[PDB]
C-alpha cells in the first residue's frame, strides 16, 4: 500500500513521498496520460505499468512486509501479490533515487489537464 | 508511510 511504498521512497530519496512525489508530472499521482515530463515522471509511468500487470491484486491497498539487508531493499516471501507489489514499489523507489539529479521542482503540483493521450506500456 | 501512484 501507499504506507509501504512511501516508506521506501523516504529511505531511498530522503524525501517524503507525499507531497514530494504525489503531484509530480503526469504520472506521479492518480493521473495516467500524456508523455512523461522527465526521468522521475517516467519512473511513475513504469510503476503504473507494473501495477497494471497485477490484475489479481490490490496494489494500493494490500499491505506487505519488507526488510533491508546490506543497505538494500529486500522483498521477502509472503503471498504472490505481496511479493510482486513489493517489487514494483522497490523498483520505483530506486528509480526515484537514481534520478534525483534531474528532479525538477517545476513539475510539482502539475495540472493533469496538461497531460493527455494514452501511452502504451 | 507516504507514497501515492
Amino acid at each position: 500500500s501507499l504506507l509501504e511504498f512511501g516508506k521506501m521512497i523516504l529511505e531511498e530519496t530522503g524525501k517524503l513521498a507525499i507531497p514530494s512525489y504525489s503531484s509530480y508530472g503526469c504520472y506521479c499521482g492518480w493521473g495516467g496520460k500524456g508523455t512523461p515530463k522527465d526521468a522521475t515522471d517516467r519512473c511513475c509511468f513504469v510503476h503504473d505499468c507494473c501495477y497494471g500487470n497485477l490484475p489479481d491484486c490490490n496494489p494500493k491497498s494490500d499491505r506487505y512486509k519488507y526488510k533491508r539487508v546490506n543497505g538494500a531493499i529486500v522483498c521477502e516471501k509472503g503471498t504472490s501479490c505481496e511479493n510482486r507489489i513489493c517489487e514494483c514499489d522497490k523498483a520505483a523507489a530506486i528509480c526515484f533515487r537514481q534520478n534525483l539529479n534531474t528532479y525538477s521542482k517545476k513539475y510539482m503540483l502539475y495540472p493533469d489537464f496538461l497531460c493527455k493521450g494514452e501511452l502504451k506500456c | 508511510f507516504l507514497s501515492y501512484k
